[PDB]
C-alpha cells in the first residue's frame, strides 16, 4: 500500500480532540429546526446580563431574601460604611454564586470591565447620597471615606432614576487574572460609604434596602475551559 | 474588527454635560451598556482579546463521561451478570449534567467512544493464558428486541447498529445524529405524560433514546473477568435556546429536579471590610 | 415615558406609571408558518374572543410574604372563550401580554421581581415521592412560596430563594423581567412570545411558562397608612390558534 | 473538494486542509471557529429604544 | 513512510459502516441483468398499498377469515357502535401484523398521513350510512355517536361505489410519532357508528360484512431503523 | 422538489361537488390516492421529510449475523474437530431472512466480515504460555476438492480465496460480486429439482454457493482452545424485483418453508371501545 | 365502464359488469429479445394455436368453502397445443390472461379476493416430510384450502388464513388481484406478463405463479334463492414461445 | 478521479470527497443516496385510468 509511519499519540483518547468518524445511522433525516427564540451562541451573552448580588452574605440570612438586602438607615454622624467586598468574581463568596460568577468558575482566565448597578428600594419620599469606590490593590484596604475618595470612585444622588452604575475598570498589569485567586492578580476592593445621610419625612421606616446587581462589560472574555468547583458526586444519581 | 473581538476603549477627556450614563433604571428589565469612557477619563487601547473559548461549540465539544457499565465473563448475580444495559440518559453524571442544564433546548450531534477495561476478579489462583477479549455494544432503538439473556438471537444485530473492539487497540467512536423527533432536546419539561395531568412529572418523559447493551462476545474464561466500559459524550453542532439560571444545590435523582434546600452563598462575618 | 395603552379585543390597560415593555428574547407573537407546521387541517384563529384581557384574583401584599407563582395556559383554563378553545382541541399555540399592577404611596416601600420562567420544572418538597398536580396549580389560584422550607409529603419545593428550581433565585434576570420598584414603578409589562421545542403543543399536559412574582425588599410602610395593598395580574393571550378539533376534554 | 481556512493565530503557514470523508453531515467534525454573537436578545429586550445618555425615565 | 496517527475507533467492527474493501473474486464477470417487473426501489411503495384489517380480532376468531369480516345488521335503535381501535399503526394489535404495520416495526418513527379504506360486502338490495371518525387523542375516547361527531369524521352513503375512504390526517405537535406506543406520541382513535341503519327487502340475510383496508399516504415517511420484535429463535435453524 | 422527498399538503377549503374523491372501488384492485386536501379543510404545510431510511439499500446494508461457526486446537468429536465448514446460506438466522424474504428475486454485492474470538477449554490446569493464534477460512466454489482433514493438500490454495488472521487485529472483511447462474438470486422457487416433479421441493435447488472451511493453521497448542467464528453479511448495490408479503410464522428449519398454523394478529376482548 | 370484450385467437369474453382490468405490475407482456436471450436457437411461437383461451371446471361455491387454487402453467398441462408444445420443448415462456367469473344475484352477497402470487412456495401439513407432487397440484384439478389446519402426511399446509405460506391472508394485495364483490362485481380480469429471474424456463419442474381464489365475506343467501353459484377460470396464454424441440418429455 | 458528492444534511462544509481504490466495481461502497421511487406499480397498476374525483364505476 501507500508507505506510512506512525507518529506517537496513536491509538490515544484525547477527550478535546476534533476528528471525523463514521456514523451509526447512515443518511437518517433529521427533522427541521424551527425558530425558537432566546438562541445562545456563546455564554457572553448571559454574562453581561444583570444579576442581584448577595452582598448581605452574612449567616444566618444566605438561607432567606436577606441576603440580598443591603441596609441603610438616617446617620447620626456621616462618612460611615454601607458595605465592602474584594473584587474577586469567581473566588470571594459575595460574587461566585451570582450569574457572572457561575460562568467564571467554568474557566480559569478572566479579563474585562466590569458593572456593579445599585437600586435604592426605599420610599419615594427619602432622599440620599452615596459614595462608592473602587480601590486598586497596591496599598490595602480604604479605611475611610477620605481613603476612598481618592479611587476610582462615583457620587450617587438618590432621585427620580432609582439606578447608579459604578463601572469598575480594568486596571491590571497582565491581560488576564485568575479566576481562583492569589496575590499577583488581586484585583481590589469596593466599598461604599455615606456620602451625605438618609433623610425622610415624618411616618416613614427608618430601614431601606439596596440591591447590588453585577454584569459584565462589552470587553469582557474568558479563556482556559476547567471544570467548576461547585458540584460534586460521590456516586452516579440513579 | 474580526468576529469574536472584544471592543476597544476610546479615550475620553473631562465632561461636564446635562448628559448621565450613570443614572439608569432596573425597573426597564434593561442591563445598562455603559462603558468605562462614560464614567472616566480613559485612554485608547486596542484590544486584541478573543471570545474564541466562550462559544457554545467550544464549551460543550469536550468528551464526559457519562455511565460507568459493568459486566463480567461469569454471572454472580444479575447486577454482575455477563451482559448489562443503560438506559442512554445525560442525568447520572453531574458535570455534564449541569452543563447542558443552563439552556432549556438543545440541537446536537453526538460523538459516543468507549474506554472499555477488564481486570481479573479476585479468586485463588489467577495463573492462565487467555486469548484476547473481543465486546459488543449494541445500540436498541425504542421498541425492539432486548437481549434477555447471553447466548441470545438478538445480540444477531441485523438492523441494530453494532461495534466489535478487541482490548488493546484504539477506543471505539462512532457518531450520532440529532434524534428528537421535536425540534430540539428538551432539557426540561414542566408538565405530565397523561392529558389528566398525572403519570410522571418532568423531563422524563420526552427521552425516549433507547438502550445500550454491553457483553463479552468471548464465550468463556479459565478465570472469571470483570469489565467496566465507560460511556463518553461530545456533543458537536450545537445550537442553544433560553439560557436557564445555573443550578445551586446538587442533584439527589436522576429522573427528577428534586433537591435540599441550600443558602445562596457562602457566608461571611460581618457586611464591611475594616484595615487601612 | 411613563404613559402607556395597550388595547386587545374589547379591554384596554391604561398605566401612568409605566416603566417600559420588555419584548420576550426580542420576538413579537405571531402565528405559525407554513414552512414550521407539522399538523396538516385548518387552524382556528378567534381571533377577539380570546385576544383579550384576562385579569385574575388580587394577592395580599404582607411584610412576611414569599412570593406567588401561577403556571400558564394552565392559568386561564376557564377564562371564556380561551378556556372553551383548549377543551375542544389537541393542540394550541400562543404568546402573551402579561400586565402586573400594584400602587401603594410616596409613604411606602417595596421591591417585586416579576419573572417568566418558560419550562420552571419544579422539585418535590418531600423528596422520594411523586406530587400532587393540584400543588403545582390550581385553575387559577395563586401558588404561593414560603420563606422556609416545605415538608409537604406530595408538594412542591416553596422555598423562595431557592425558587422551587434548585437555583440562585438572584439568578433569574435571564429570563424575561421587570421590576415592580414602589419608589418609581406602578406597574409591569412582559410580552412572551411563543417558546417551545414544537410549533404547537397540548395545554393542559404541559405548563409552557410560570410567572413568579417575589418581594426582594419587602414592604414596609407607617402603621398609619393602608395596611393593604392588593397585587393584580392581568393576561392577554396574543395570536392564539388550535388544531385537532374533537370531543370537550380533558383526560 | 479540500476546503483551505485560516488556523487559530495569536497577534502582535496559517492554513489548514480538510477533507470530508463520510457521507453524513453529524459525521463531520467540530464547529470550532465560529464566534458570531448578539446579545441585545438578553440585556436589553425592552421595546421603546433606551439611549444611555438620556433619562430612562 | 507518510507520517500518520491513528484517530479513535480505529480497528473496530461498526456493523453500519461504509468502507471499501477487497474483491475475492477479482474480475469477475457478472451475468447481465434484465428486465424483471415489479421492482422495488423503496419499502413506501409497499406500504402504500392497501391490505385489509383484521377489526374483528377477538379470540378466538384469530385463527379463522372471521378476523376480516367486520358484521354490521339492521338496528332496533341508530347511533350504536360498529367497531373501534386505536391508531397505533405499529403497536395496536389490530394494524401491527397489517402490510403497513409489518414494515413500520423495522423502524422506531413514523410520520404522515394513513387512508381506512371501507368495504360493503353485503348484498346488492341492502343500503345504509355509517359515520366514521377520527378523535384526536386529547379528551379520551368518544363515548357517543354525538362524542365522535366532533372530531375528523366522513359519513358514507352506500351504494354503486362499495367502498368510501376516512382519511386520517397527521395531526401531532411532534414530526414523528414512536411505533412503540407511548403516551407523549399519542395519536387517537377510530370508531365507526349507524348513522342510520341498514335497511333491507326481504328474503335477504341478516348479518352482512364491512372490510377495513390501510394503507399510507404519499407524506408518509420512516425513520430510525430497528430490529422487528415479531420474529425470534433460540438456536440456529438446521 | 429533491428527490425522496414526501409531498406538500395544499390549502383546502369548502366544498359542495358533483366531485365523490373519497366513494371509490377496491373491487377494481386500486390503491385509492386520496390526500387529506380532498376530505377536510387542510393549511399548506411545507414538508421537509425524507424517504432516506427506507431505500432498499439502506434497509438492508447494514450487517448481520448469518453462521457461528464452531472448531479448537484439538478434536473431541467430529463436531469439535481442527477443523469446520459451512454450506453458504442466509436462512439459519432468522433476522436477516425475514428481510430478504419480503422480495423474490434480488440482486447484490455481499461484504463478508468475520468475528473470530477464542476460548481456553475447561480442563484441570490453564497455565501456559502460548504465541498469538491464526485462522484461516477457505472459500470452496461448488464442486471444488474439499478439505477431508487437517493437514490437508487442499488447504494450499493456489486456486481457491483464502484469508488468514492473527488474534487482535481488526477484524477479516472482502467484498463478494453477484454470483447467480441467472440474472437474480432467487428467494423463492416454487418448484422441483428433477423433471418428473420429484426429488427436493423449494429454494433449495437454486441455492449452489460453495462451502466456506475453518481451522486453526497452528499445529498445537499446549491445553485445547475452542474458537468461535461469527459471519456477517452485508448486502450492497441491492435491486430487488416482486415484494413479499412479510411472515407471520416463525420458521422451522433452514430448507424449508414449513411453518405452524398461526392466527393473523393477537386477540383483544372486544370490537369496540367503551369510554368517555 | 363495466363492459369490456378480450378477444384471443378463435375465442371470445364478453363481460356486462367489469370492474377494470389489472395489468401485472404494469407490464404488458411481450417477446424475449434479442439482449436478453440465452439459448441460440431460434424460438417457435404460435400465436393463435395456444394464445387463445382456455377454460377449467367450475368449483361449487358454499357458506363453509375456504379457497382454491390453481398452479400455473401446470394447470393448462393438456389444454390443445399449449400442452402439446410443453412436452416437446425444454424451454417456454409466457404470459397470461387470467378471468375469474362467478354470477349470483341482487339478492345474495360474498366477496372473493383473487390473486396472482409468483413463487408461491407452500409449507408441509405434516413438518420434517417431503410432500407429493399430485398434492399440490394435478394437471387442471382445483387444489383447495381449509378453514382449520392441516394434517396430511404429505401434502400442504391448506389452513387459508395462512394461505399456505406462512403469511398473513390479508397481506395479499400487494400480488396482481382484483375482488369480486358480489353486490357490484360480476368478474375480475388479470393480465400477468413473465415473471421470472431466468428468461425462458421449464414448464415441468416450475410453478411460475400460483392463482388463489379466497372468500373473504363468505356466500350467505335465502334458503329460496338459489344454492348453487359457480367459479370459473378461463386463462389465456400470452406471446407464448419454446425453444429446445426434442422428444415428447416429460421425466 | 476524485468524486465530490454533496454529503446528508438536514433542513431549515456540505461536501465529501471519494477515492475508488479497488478494480472491481463489487468492491465499492454503498448506493447511500438513491431515493428514485415509482409506487405506480402496485398501487393503480391498472389499464384505464383513474381520476379521484371521477367515480370508479
Ligand atoms: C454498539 C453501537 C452503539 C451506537 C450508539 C447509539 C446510541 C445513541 C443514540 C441515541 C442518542 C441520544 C442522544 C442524547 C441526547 C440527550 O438525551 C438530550 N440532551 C436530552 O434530551
Ligand atoms: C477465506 C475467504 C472467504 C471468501 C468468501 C467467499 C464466499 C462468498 C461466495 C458466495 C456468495 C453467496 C452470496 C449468497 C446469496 C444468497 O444465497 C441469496 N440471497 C439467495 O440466493
Amino acid at each position: 500500500g501507500l508507505p506510512t509511519m506512525n507518529t506517537p499519540g496513536s491509538t490515544q483518547f484525547l477527550t478535546s480532540d476534533d476528528f471525523q468518524s463514521p456514523s451509526a445511522m447512515p443518511q437518517f433525516d433529521v427533522t427541521p429546526e424551527i425558530q425558537i427564540p432566546g438562541q445562545v451562541r456563546n455564554l457572553m451573552e448571559i454574562a453581561e446580563v444583570d444579576s442581584v448580588v448577595p452582598v448581605n452574605n452574612t449567616e444566618g440570612h444566605v438561607n432567606s431574601m436577606e441576603a440580598y438586602r443591603i441596609p441603610v438607615r438616617p446617620q447620626t454622624s456621616s462618612g460611615e460604611q454601607v458595605f465592602g467586598f474584594q473584587l474577586q468574581p469567581g473566588h470571594d463568596s459575595v460574587l461566585k454564586h451570582t450569574l457572572l460568577g457561575e460562568i467564571l468558575n467554568y474557566y480559569a482566565n478572566w479579563s474585562g470591565s466590569m458593572k456593579l448597578t445599585f437600586m435604592y428600594c426605599g420610599a419615594a419620599m427619602a432622599t440620599g447620597k452615596f459614595l462608592i469606590a473602587y480601590s486598586p490593590p497596591g496599598a490595602g484596604v480604604p479605611g475611610s471615606r477620605r481613603d476612598a475618595m481618592l479611587g476610582t470612585h462615583v457620587i450617587w444622588d438618590v432621585g427620580l432614576q432609582s439606578s447608579c452604575v459604578l463601572c469598575v475598570p480594568w486596571i491590571s498589569q497582565t491581560n488576564y487574572r485568575y479566576v481562583t485567586s492569589d496575590a499577583y492578580t488581586d484585583a481590589g476592593y469596593i466599598t461604599c460609604w455615606y456620602q451625605t445621610s438618609i433623610v425622610t419625612p415624618p411616618d416613614i421606616p427608618t430601614t431601606s434596602t439596596i440591591l447590588c446587581f453585577v454584569s459584565a462589560c462589552n470587553d469582557f472574555s474568558v479563556r482556559l475551559l476547567r471544570d467548576t468547583p461547585f458540584i460534586t458526586q460521590q456516586a452516579l444519581f440513579q | 474588527r474580526a468576529v469574536g473581538r472584544v471592543a476597544d476603549t476610546v479615550a475620553s477627556g473631562p465632561v461636564n454635560t446635562e448628559q448621565i450614563p450613570a443614572l439608569t433604571a432596573v425597573e426597564t428589565g434593561h442591563t445598562s451598556q455603559v462603558v468605562p469612557s462614560d464614567t472616566m477619563q480613559t485612554r485608547h487601547v486596542i484590544n486584541y482579546h478573543t471570545r474564541s473559548e466562550s462559544s457554545i461549540e467550544n464549551f460543550m465539544g469536550r468528551a464526559a463521561c457519562v455511565y460507568i457499565a459493568q459486566y463480567a465473563t461469569e454471572k454472580v448475580n444479575d447486577e454482575l451478570d455477563r451482559y448489562t444495559n443503560w438506559e442512554i440518559t445525560t442525568r447520572q453524571v453531574a458535570q455534564l449534567r449541569r452543563k447542558l442544564e443552563m439552556f432549556t433546548y438543545m440541537r446536537f450531534d453526538l460523538e459516543i467512544t468507549f474506554v472499555i477495561t477488564s481486570s481479573q476478579r479476585t479468586s485463588t489462583t489467577y495463573a492462565s493464558d487467555s486469548p484476547p477479549l473481543t465486546h459488543q455494544v449494541m445500540y436498541v432503538p425504542p421498541g425492539g428486541p432486548i437481549p434477555k439473556s447471553y447466548e441470545d438471537f438478538a445480540w444477531q444485530t441485523s438492523t441494530n447498529p453494532s461495534v466489535f473492539w478487541t482490548e488493546g487497540n484504539a477506543p471505539p467512536r462512532m457518531s450520532i445524529p440529532f434524534m428528537s423527533v421535536g425540534n430540539a432536546y428538551c432539557n426540561f419539561y414542566d408538565g405530565w405524560s397523561h392529558f389528566s395531568q398525572s403519570g410522571v412529572y418532568g423531563y422524563t418523559t420526552l427521552n425516549n433514546m433507547g438502550h445500550l447493551y454491553f457483553r463479552h462476545v468471548n464465550k468463556s474464561t479459565a478465570y472469571p473477568v470483570n469489565s467496566v466500559a465507560r460511556v463518553y459524550f461530545k456533543p458537536k453542532h450545537v445550537k442553544a435556546w433560553v439560557p436557564r439560571a445555573p443550578r445551586l444545590c446538587p442533584y439527589l435523582k436522576a429522573r427528577n429536579v428534586n433537591f435540599n434546600v441550600q443558602g445562596v452563598t457562602e457566608s461571611r462575618n460581618k457586611i464591611t471590610l475594616d484595615r487601612s | 415615558d411613563r404613559v402607556r395603552s395597550i388595547t386587545l379585543g374589547n379591554s384596554t390597560i391604561t398605566t401612568q406609571e409605566c416603566a417600559n415593555v420588555v419584548v420576550g428574547y426580542g420576538v413579537w407573537p405571531t402565528y405559525l408558518s407554513d414552512h414550521e407546521a407539522t399538523a396538516v387541517d385548518q387552524p382556528t384563529q378567534p381571533d377577539v374572543a380570546t385576544c383579550r384581557f384576562y385579569t385574575l384574583e388580587s394577592v395580599k401584599w404582607e411584610s412576611s410574604s414569599a412570593g406567588w407563582w401561577w403556571k400558564f395556559p394552565e392559568a386561564l383554563s376557564d377564562m371564556g372563550l380561551f378556556g372553551q378553545n383548549m377543551q375542544y382541541h389537541y393542540l394550541g399555540r400562543t404568546g402573551y401580554t402579561i400586565h402586573v399592577q400594584c400602587n401603594a404611596s410616596k409613604f411606602h416601600q417595596g421591591c417585586l421581581l416579576v419573572v417568566c420562567v418558560p419550562e420552571a420544572e419544579m422539585g418535590a418538597a418531600t423528596t422520594d415521592h411523586a406530587f400532587n398536580h393540584t400543588k403545582l396549580s390550581n385553575i387559577g389560584q395563586a401558588m404561593e412560596f414560603s420563606a422556609k422550607k416545605s415538608t409537604d409529603q406530595t408538594g412542591p419545593q416553596t422555598a423562595v430563594h431557592n425558587a422551587g428550581m434548585g437555583v440562585a433565585v438572584g439568578n433569574l434576570t435571564i429570563f424575561p423581567h421587570q421590576w415592580i420598584n414602589l419608589r418609581t414603578n406602578n406597574s409591569a409589562t412582559i410580552v412572551m412570545p411563543y417558546i417551545n421545542s414544537v410549533p404547537m403543543d397540548n395545554m393542559y399536559r404541559h405548563y409552557n411558562f410560570t410567572l413568579m412574582v417575589i418581594p426582594f425588599a419587602k414592604l414596609e410602610h407607617s402603621p398609619q397608612a393602608s395596611t393593604y395593598v392588593p397585587i393584580t395580574v392581568t393576561v392577554a393571550p396574543m395570536c392564539a390558534e388550535y388544531n385537532g378539533l374533537r370531543l370537550a376534554g380533558h383526560q | 473538494g479540500a476546503q483551505v481556512s485560516t488556523q487559530k493565530t495569536g497577534a502582535h503557514i496559517i492554513h489548514y486542509t480538510n477533507i470530508n470523508y463520510y457521507k453524513d453531515s453529524a459525521s463531520n467534525s467540530l464547529n470550532r471557529q465560529d464566534f458570531t454573537q448578539d446579545p441585545s436578545k438578553f440585556t436589553e429586550p425592552v421595546k421603546d429604544v433606551m439611549i444611555k445618555t438620556l433619562p430612562a425615565l
